[PDB]
């Protein structure tokens, strides 16, 4: 087509989605991790994660307001990834890289799994 | 704004 | 902080939100324009428009599944702007610029209003 | 990935 494009549009949208999350506006699901609860927007979770995409496209699960993750999932690893989903920023540290990579593999967040693999390989 |  | 950032994350999220819109997945509102109906996600509309932000933060309106726009709003102008919200791409043409600017002013989409004003000024 |  002959469209023009606003360079900062996608970033501004994500920033506003994160402001709605902060203020708990229009959040429609609770993600339960080892008895730690995280409120989010189903559409943002689906846009970021192959696991959430599969869950919320399921005819029965699409209607659930609570999703319980596998007990092996670490709440801090989940929190870091949820923050990444809403900001593009990943708080990757020596002390959390293993939990973050394991959580990203479970959530099916391929780009996160990729940078974790590379950061681990650099330290060996 | 840009030409994409 | 000491975060790393994935450059394409915001764009990939918006692309996935637009794929959900295309497939009518988890859309939660119908926007009615001069008897033309547009399905969308309330959170994306709020992230893009000052008008939708005000509407869906209202304690009564946040629960509506149908929103009727002012009858002076042109459905094509709305369609072009809804496409912009989900893609960052604006189909701005000599034949639609007046309707697009009027719709962007009503929707409170300041960056769109800005480029319309500049494109109009260049033609005078 | 970048340093923001
Ligand atoms: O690594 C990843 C990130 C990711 C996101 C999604 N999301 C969607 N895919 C296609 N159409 C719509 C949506 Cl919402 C699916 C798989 C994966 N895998
Ligand atoms: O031009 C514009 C675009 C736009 C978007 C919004 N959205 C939000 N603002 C702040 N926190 C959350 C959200 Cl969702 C408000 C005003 C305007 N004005
Ligand atoms: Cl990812
Ligand atoms: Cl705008």
């Amino acid at each position: 087509d002959s469209c023009i494009q606003f360079t900062r549009h996608a970033s501004d949208v994500l920033l506003n989605l994160n402001r709605l999350r902060s203020r708990d506006i229009l959040t429609d699901v609770v993600i339960v991790v080892s008895r730690e609860q995280f409120r989010a927007h189903k559409t943002v979770l689906m846009a970021c994660s192959g696991l959430f995409y599969s869950i919320f496209t399921d005819q029965l699960k699409c209607n659930l307001s609570v999703i319980n993750l596998d007990p092996e999932i670490n709440p801090e690893g989940f929190c870091i990834l949820l923050d990444f989903m809403y900001t593009s920023r990943l708080n990757l540290r020596e002390g959390n890289i293993m939990a973050v990579m394991a959580t990203a593999m479970y959530l099916q967040m391929e780009h996160v799994v990729d940078t974790c693999r590379k950061f681990i390989k650099a330290s060996e | 704004w840009v030409i994409p």
